[PDB]
């Protein structure tokens, strides 16, 4: 059912880069 | 130092200087503002600039007619610092040929070979100049506030 | 014949250079590349100046 | 000792924070990167420079898709003019319940952004107001997104490979490649701005669907062929005709004489439908100028080694440049920002001076928005445009493949361009600026009576002949009966006069006095945001300080004490300095305009005229006044709808600022210090068992001048940025 | 009379905003006007000014809206000189400093050995080293275009 | 009140110049070729052109331009279309 | 890892290149100048753009600089 699209923003700011500074942490230890 | 002065001149005033009227009521140059409109960083341009400066901003054709005339050529000469202070040094020497061709070829030119200002020497100006600059300015400024709303 | 005359400098090496006169002294000691000893009265970013020279150069007038 | 990352041993084995700077930084530097054959990079760019073509295309398939969701066009159709032009929808989980008192704006229901991208007209123009007939440009700039990354995926495959030759070929990538690139592109465009826009400007659900059973022009497709046309210019859409509507809707198609009618306030539709359908032939001659195969049409070559004239019963003798502009890519990034330089600035008024759609000349928010922008790239393209202009020198040019011809010569006599572009300024140094100051003395010392404001006498001639009939001066042409304005007294020259001067026209603006006091100043700027460039570029070929930066390169970080007589010395770090004085030279010509323009939109045009000719005028009531709506939408009560820059601005006013430490605060003060505690946290127990993967150092001096530049400018692109907008949503 | 900009004499603004601008320094009755310094904020000065009022007048500059001098020479009507009749001199006033500037220097290799032979000026100036400054061009300015340049010298 | 010529004469004027040239003499210059694969410029070479490729077909060239425009173009759209139907629908000289 | 390229003539010293910090200094014997001496680096691996190596070192056109690209914990200096 309904209410959102917040789905995106807690990503694009919250986990996504949490995963940027995560997997290229790296680039070094990529 | 060019902080701290500041904190001072919005205490003395706004929340110390007065005037008088009467019914139990001292009346300050400005408001008991401050208290909660100099918490937030900003509050000091909302209400420490464009709330002031009016003094000096307008302030021509008068006798505030120097503080409308100083921090002008005090802002430039806060300014004409960075040109010598952000700049390069080899860049400049590298230059003072080029021109050189004009004199020389057309035989004028020195012999005190006109080299371009020694590094330290220009961490010996954007220091003075910066550091002449944002002073007068604030003395071109803080001044004329005080006297008529002074 | 020209020992230290109003003689030129001419190679994609130098500082001063076109700037004219002066070969002061010249040696007779063969090896190197540096026979041509120059001293004027005008200077690079040293002060003693005078550094040495020779070969694909003196392309000059009197 | 540390093997990773890649491209070269050098810095990939290297063991400090650098790597990560000197990975990320120098990461599109491949054209000197030990890993690259004569293809490899030529190979590279291709996919590469599709690649982004991708996102540019997902730049908008969205933000198209974005709106009709969001915003209220399918709504805004009912009435077209207030407004708070509507951007995105702002999921910001920090905003205090006053999200109402926040941005419950336009059509909202949520704290939405105030759109200023213009576009919302550029889309209204082409055709649509039905967002159910959007949903599609989205799906289209997707129909281009996936599609073209096969130009990615695929034509980045040896098989359907590229070559290198194929790349150096001149007369095909060019000749042939005007004809396609632009040319045809228009036609259908030139025609869509003809056959799908007209019928709504007439008023008719023409769509795609009903795509032949229209016939918006009555006489089919005849006279196009034949040799007779003016049954087209025939009855322009007419005089009052409420725009894109009923009444006065005077069928015609391909028009080219009328222009504006107050209402649209904006260049009227399908009378640039003939425009785009003419330019064409002006390459489609000079467009089959050369070749593909066929033995007919151009070489170039004796274009030079003969055609070095204009020149030569002495002079310069070109015996070919060429194997330089075609061998030296840079040139292809020498002059494809270089000249898409200019365009930016000649779009920086055409685009305004006469608009192009659904009302902007009287928006005073694009102008604001959609201008400076289109200017700052006429910066950030126009600048760093000679940079790839040293380059070829110390990094393509051979003094011997060329030393017959102009360039090498240009060079031989170069320490001259330098020093007349210089005298070009020390003067545009004292004057335009000496005068300028009792225009700031007096004006202070009760004495405006006496004053040095010398009123421009020259631009002056123009802007009248080119039509403008506003007071004095008994000469010809614009006589409103004159013999340059005759022989042609109807073609092109009633309409572009019918609107020529009362300002909701802005057309050829109302020239004031001191108008050149900036205008001059702006012919200071430049002449002194070159020379930098045309050293940081020119003699930055070698110099004589270090007559071999030729080896050294373009991007060497300063020098050290080397015989007290050396420092910051990159031809790069002359682009550095160059990007200072240029943002200075934009520093200025965005004051003007805002001052000016602003003037008008509230009648008061003593907001100049009275003032500027003595700068507190600028400071006082260009700079000081108008504001604290913005910086009082913060103001110890609340936030209302101008809240942001009240934040962003002080941002620009921070994020500027600290592009300062890096800048004034040079290099070997950081390591030394960042040792004396890179160390402290190497002793202190509990947080002892923590030895860190590589090893904290301070910052290459370049950097320590770069991120001086992208905190700065970023700050500086900011504010004016937020101000120019803030400002106007209070006052207009 | 050209572009605007009216010659001042229809007075509309300038002349009045003037007889306003200057004339509330005049309301300086707010002191005591007899003999002063300490005060004369009132009575005099306006002599240079108001007793130069309708005086300044007087050649127009076609001072303009705002009512103030939009000062222009460009080479039309009487004006061909509001900065050119005082526009040449400057040219003149400068680059014969160049002569002193030159011949001062072009001495600083003669009598031989130079420079600070630039700091001690050998009081360089008063006549022909300057007092040729008087007479340089179109009689001898082409001190330029022969044996001194080229250049041609040694 | 405009004869759309000068231009629209010259939009054809050299169109008609490369339908042009060269029926027989093998396959229409040189030879043929150049195509893909790449043989020419900065693969190596890159030099060194003349131009007397004019002088031949000019005396020819004039005829065809500056009258068929009055037999094709401003020469009916022609009967003919016959063939016939009649004919395309047969046409008014459009007009 | 030391750069770029740096050039002939001087030595002896007694008035030139006598002061690299991190060694990087022999003096071969070799025949040309006014007794015998040609040099840059019997090394360059201990250095370090200690670039005080021409300040003491004349001889005309660029004469010392750095280019470390790789730039190394040997001469990026940072031990600890
Ligand atoms: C060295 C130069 C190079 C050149 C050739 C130009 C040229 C130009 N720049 Mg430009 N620019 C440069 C470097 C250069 N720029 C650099 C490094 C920067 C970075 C700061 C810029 C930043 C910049 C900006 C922001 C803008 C320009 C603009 C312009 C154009 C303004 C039109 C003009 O000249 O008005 C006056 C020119 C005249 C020719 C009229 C005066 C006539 C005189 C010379 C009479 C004497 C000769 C003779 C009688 C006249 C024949 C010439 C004819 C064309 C009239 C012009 C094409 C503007 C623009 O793009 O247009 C909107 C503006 O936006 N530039
Ligand atoms: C558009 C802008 C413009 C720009 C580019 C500037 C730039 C500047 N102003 Mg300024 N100013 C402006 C508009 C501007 N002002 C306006 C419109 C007004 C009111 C009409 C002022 C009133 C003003 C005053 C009173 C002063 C300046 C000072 C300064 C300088 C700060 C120097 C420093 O290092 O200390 C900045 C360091 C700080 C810690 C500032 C703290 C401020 C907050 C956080 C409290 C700097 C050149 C000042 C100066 O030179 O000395 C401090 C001070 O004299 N300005
Ligand atoms: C990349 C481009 C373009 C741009 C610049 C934006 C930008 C934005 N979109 Mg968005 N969007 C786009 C195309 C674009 N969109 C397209 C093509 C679609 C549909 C296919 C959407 C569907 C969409 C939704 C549902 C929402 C946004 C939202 C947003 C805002 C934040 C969303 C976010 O956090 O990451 C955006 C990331 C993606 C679209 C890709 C996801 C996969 C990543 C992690 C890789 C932001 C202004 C949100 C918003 O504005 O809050 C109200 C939210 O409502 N978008
Ligand atoms: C008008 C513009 C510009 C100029 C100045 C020229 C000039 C020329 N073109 Mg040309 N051309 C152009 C644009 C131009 N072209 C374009 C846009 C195309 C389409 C691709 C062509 C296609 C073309 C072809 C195919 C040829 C020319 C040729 C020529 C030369 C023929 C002799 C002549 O016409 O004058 C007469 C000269 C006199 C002194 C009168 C006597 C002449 C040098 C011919 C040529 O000379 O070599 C390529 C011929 O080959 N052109
Ligand atoms: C660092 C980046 C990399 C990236 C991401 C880009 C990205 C871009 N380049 Mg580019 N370029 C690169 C390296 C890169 N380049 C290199 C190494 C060179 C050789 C030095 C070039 C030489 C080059 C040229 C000549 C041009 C571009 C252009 C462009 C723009 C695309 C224009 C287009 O698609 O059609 C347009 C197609 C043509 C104009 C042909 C695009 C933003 C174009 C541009 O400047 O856009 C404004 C075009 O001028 N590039
Ligand atoms: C705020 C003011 C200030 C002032 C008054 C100046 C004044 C000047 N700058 Mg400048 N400059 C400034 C700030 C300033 N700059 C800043 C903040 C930067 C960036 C850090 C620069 C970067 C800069 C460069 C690169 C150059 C100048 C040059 C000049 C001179 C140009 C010639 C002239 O006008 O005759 C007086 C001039 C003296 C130029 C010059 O000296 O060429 C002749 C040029 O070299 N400036
Ligand atoms: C409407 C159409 C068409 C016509 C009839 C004209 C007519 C004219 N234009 Mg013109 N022009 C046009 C399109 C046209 N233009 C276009 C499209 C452009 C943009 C490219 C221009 C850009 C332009 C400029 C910059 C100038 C003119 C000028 C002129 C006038 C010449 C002034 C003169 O000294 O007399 C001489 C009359 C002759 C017939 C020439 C003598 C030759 C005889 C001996 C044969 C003339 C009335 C000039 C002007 O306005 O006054 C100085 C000015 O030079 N035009
Ligand atoms: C005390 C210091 C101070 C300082 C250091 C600054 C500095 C700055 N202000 Mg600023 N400003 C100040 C006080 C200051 N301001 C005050 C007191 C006010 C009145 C409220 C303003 C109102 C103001 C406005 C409206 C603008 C700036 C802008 C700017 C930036 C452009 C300057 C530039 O690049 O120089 C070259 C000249 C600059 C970072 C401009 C901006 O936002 O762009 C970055 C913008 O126009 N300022
Ligand atoms: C070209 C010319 C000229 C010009 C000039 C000018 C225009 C200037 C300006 C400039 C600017 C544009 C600026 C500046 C200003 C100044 C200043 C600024 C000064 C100062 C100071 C002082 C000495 C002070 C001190 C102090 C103290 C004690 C502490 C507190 C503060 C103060 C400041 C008060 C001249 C005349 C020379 C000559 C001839 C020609
Ligand atoms: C401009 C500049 C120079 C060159 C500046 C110089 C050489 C100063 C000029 C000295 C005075 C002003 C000489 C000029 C002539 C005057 C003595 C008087 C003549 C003018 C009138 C008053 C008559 C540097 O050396 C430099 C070094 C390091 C970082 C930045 C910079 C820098 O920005
Ligand atoms: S940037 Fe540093 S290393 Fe280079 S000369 Fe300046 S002070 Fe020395
Ligand atoms: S570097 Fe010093 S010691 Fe070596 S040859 Fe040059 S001047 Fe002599
Ligand atoms: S960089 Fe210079 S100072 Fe350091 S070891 Fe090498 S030559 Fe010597």
């Amino acid at each position: 059912m309904i209410n959102l699209p917040s789905l995106f923003v807690p990503l694009v700011g919250l986990l996504f880069p949490a995963v940027a500074m995560a997997s290229l942490f790296l680039h070094v230890e990529k | 130092i060019s902080v701290v002065i500041f904190h001072f001149s919005w205490k003395m005033q706004s929340d110390v200087w007065g005037t008088i009227n009467d019914q139990g009521v001292v009346t300050h140059i400005t408001a008991g503002n401050f208290a909660q409109s100099s918490i937030t960083i900003n509050g000091w341009l909302r209400d420490f600039l464009w709330a002031q400066a009016s003094q000096v901003i307008q302030s021509y054709g008068s006798s505030l007619s120097a503080y409308g005339l100083f921090f002008l050529g005090a802002h430039f000469v806060w300014a004409f610092s960075l040109m010598f202070l952000f700049s390069g040094r080899g860049y400049w020497q590298e230059l003072i040929e080029s021109i050189v061709w004009a004199h020389n070829k057309l035989k004028v030119a020195p012999a005190t070979q006109p080299r371009a200002l020694s590094i330290v020497q220009g961490r010996a100006v954007g220091v003075t100049h910066y550091l002449l600059g944002g002073i007068a300015t604030t003395w071109a400024f803080f001044l004329a506030r005080i006297i008529a709303v002074g | 014949p020209k020992r230290g005359s109003k003689v030129k400098i001419l190679r994609r090496e130098s500082y001063w250079f076109k700037n004219v006169g002066s070969v002061v002294a010249v040696d007779q000691d063969p090896k190197t590349r540096y026979p041509v000893v120059v001293r004027f009265a005008k200077v690079n970013y040293a002060n003693i100046s005078t550094n040495n020279y020779a070969l694909d150069e003196v392309e000059e007038v009197a | 000792a540390l093997r990773i990352p890649r491209f070269s041993q050098g810095i990939a084995q290297d063991p400090t924070t650098r790597r990560i700077w000197f990975g990320i930084a120098t990461a599109h530097d491949f054209e000197s990167h030990d890993d690259i054959t004569e293809g490899r990079l030529y190979q590279n760019i291709f996919a590469s420079h599709f690649g982004q073509l991708a996102i540019i295309f997902l730049w908008t398939s969205g933000n198209l898709f974005h709106v009709a969701w969001q915003g209220n066009f399918e709504a805004w159709v009912q009435d077209p003019f207030h407004v708070r032009p509507i951007a995105h929808a702002i999921w910001d989980p920090h905003f205090g319940q006053p999200a109402v008192e926040a941005f419950t704006r336009g059509g909202a229901l949520g704290p939405v952004n105030n759109a200023y991208s213009g576009v919302y007209q550029w889309w209204y123009t082409i055709g649509l107001r039905t967002n159910e007939d959007l949903y599609t440009g989205a799906i289209f700039l997707l129909f281009l997104s996936a599609i073209s990354l096969l130009a990615g995926w695929l034509h980045l495959q040896p098989k359907w490979k590229p070559s290198v030759s194929w790349f150096k070929n001149a007369e095909s990538r060019l000749n042939h490649h005007l004809s396609g690139l632009f040319g045809v592109s228009s036609l259908a465009w030139a025609g869509h701005l003809v056959h799908v826009a007209i019928p709504g400007s007439r008023g008719e659900y023409v769509r795609w669907n009903n795509f032949l059973d229209v016939l918006p022009y009555p006489q089919g497709l005849g006279p196009l062929l034949t040799g007779q046309w003016n049954l087209y210019a025939q009855n322009p859409s007419s005089s009052n005709h409420l725009f894109g509507t009923t009444q006065g809707a005077g069928t015609a198609i391909l028009t080219i004489l009328g222009g504006f009618h107050p209402q649209t306030q904006s260049l009227w539709l399908t009378d640039v439908a003939h425009h785009h359908l003419a330019i064409a032939f002006l390459f489609l001659i000079g467009g089959l100028m050369y070749r593909t195969n066929f033995g007919i049409g151009h070489s170039i070559k004796y274009i030079l080694e003969a055609h070095i004239p204009p020149g030569g019963r002495l002079g310069r003798g070109h015996k070919g440049l060429y194997d330089t502009i075609n061998n030296s890519i840079h040139f292809q990034l020498g002059l494809a920002l270089a000249s898409l330089g200019v365009i930016t600035s000649l779009v920086a008024q055409h685009m305004y001076s006469l608009p192009a759609y659904a009302f902007i000349a009287q928006d005073f928010t694009t102008q604001a928005a959609l201008y400076t922008h289109h200017q700052y790239i006429a910066g950030f393209i126009m600048t760093g445009a000679f940079a790839h202009g040293p380059i070829f020198f110390i990094r393509d040019y051979n003094p011997e493949q060329n030393a017959d011809n102009v360039l090498a010569r240009m060079l031989e006599h170069k320490e001259a361009i330098i020093s007349h572009l210089s005298w070009a300024s020390l003067f545009l140094g004292f004057h335009t600026l000496g005068l300028y100051v009792h225009n700031d003395v007096m004006l202070a010392f009760g004495t405006p009576e006496k004053q040095i404001l010398i009123e421009p006498i020259f631009a002056q001639w123009i802007q009248s002949a080119h039509g403008k009939t506003t007071y004095g001066f008994d000469i010809p042409l614009s006589s409103t009966n004159g013999p340059a304005l005759n022989a042609g007294r109807n073609i092109w020259l009633p309409g572009w006069l019918n609107a020529i001067n009362e300002n909701s026209n802005s057309l050829f603006l109302t020239i004031g006095p001191g108008d050149f006091l900036v205008h001059h100043a702006i012919a200071l700027g430049l002449h002194t945001t070159t020379l930098i460039l045309v050293k940081g570029a020119l003699d930055a070929r070698g110099s004589k300080l270090m007559p071999d930066k030729k080896d050294f390169g373009y991007s060497f970080p300063c020098d050290g004490p080397g015989r007290g007589g050396t420092c910051d010395i990159s031809a790069w770090d002359d682009f550095y300095l160059a990007v200072f004085w240029m943002l200075n030279t934009i520093g200025w010509v965005t004051f003007y305009w805002h001052w000016k323009h602003i003037t008008l939109w509230r009648g008061n045009v003593s907001q100049f005229n009275e003032s500027s000719t003595y700068l507190m005028g600028w400071l006082r009531d260009y700079l000081w006044l108008n504001s604290s709506q913005l910086i009082n939408g913060i103001t110890p009560l609340v936030c209302n709808s101008l809240s942001v820059w009240a934040w962003m601005f002080l941002f620009g006013h921070l994020v500027w600022a600290t592009g300062f430490m890096f800048l004034i605060s040079w290099r070997g003060y950081w390591q030394e210090l960042i040792e004396t505690l890179a160390w402290a946290h190497e002793r202190t127990p509990l947080a002892n068992l923590i030895r860190w993967r590589d090893k904290p150092v301070a910052l290459s001096i370049v950097q320590a001048r770069l991120v001086g530049l992208v905190h700065f400018s970023v700050g500086y692109i900011f504010t004016y940025a937020a101000f120019l907008i803030a400002s106007t949503s209070g006052k207009f | 009379d050209i572009a605007g900009l009216t010659p001042c004499k229809e007075s509309k603004q300038f002349a009045k905003r003037e007889k306003q601008a200057l004339k509330k320094l005049q309301a300086s009755l707010k002191l005591y006007a007899d003999d002063s310094a300490p005060a004369l904020a009132i009575k005099a000065t306006m002599e240079k000014t108001k007793k130069r009022f309708d005086n300044y007048g007087k050649y127009g500059l076609l001072c303009g809206s705002d009512g103030l001098p939009h000062l222009i020479v460009s080479g039309d009507q009487r004006h061909w000189g509001e900065f050119i009749t005082p526009g040449i001199l400057f040219l003149y006033i400068a680059g014969w400093i160049g002569w002193v500037g030159r011949s001062y220097l072009i001495a600083i290799r003669d009598e031989k050995k130079p420079t600070q032979k630039e700091i001690i000026i050998d009081v360089p100036l008063a006549s022909s080293l300057l007092f040729r400054g008087f007479s340089w061009p179109v009689a001898a300015y082409r001190e330029l275009l022969n044996g001194e340049l080229v250049d041609n010298n040694f | 009140p405009s004869l759309v010529i000068s231009l629209s004469t010259g939009l054809s004027l050299f169109l008609g110049r490369f339908v042009f040239f060269n029926f027989q003499r093998e396959n229409m210059a040189k030879q043929v070729p150049e195509q893909n694969g790449m043989s020419h410029f900065e693969a190596g070479d890159t030099r060194a052109k003349e131009y007397v490729s004019l002088l031949k077909s000019n005396d020819p060239v004039g005829f065809n331009i500056v009258d068929v425009l009055a037999w094709g173009s401003i020469g009916h759209i022609v009967a003919y279309y016959i063939l016939a139907t009649a004919s395309n629908g047969y046409d008014p000289s459009f007009f | 890892s030391h750069s770029v390229k740096i050039y002939d003539t001087c030595i002896g010293c007694t008035q030139c290149v006598r002061a690299c910090p991190t060694d990087v200094l022999e003096m071969i014997p070799w025949g040309g100048c006014k007794a015998k001496q040609i040099a840059s680096a019997p090394r360059t691996e201990d250095c370090v753009g200690c670039k005080r190596c021409e300040s003491a070192c004349p001889t005309d056109f660029l004469s010392v600089r750095v280019y470390l690209w790789h730039e190394t914990t040997r001469s990026m200096g940072l031990a600890y």
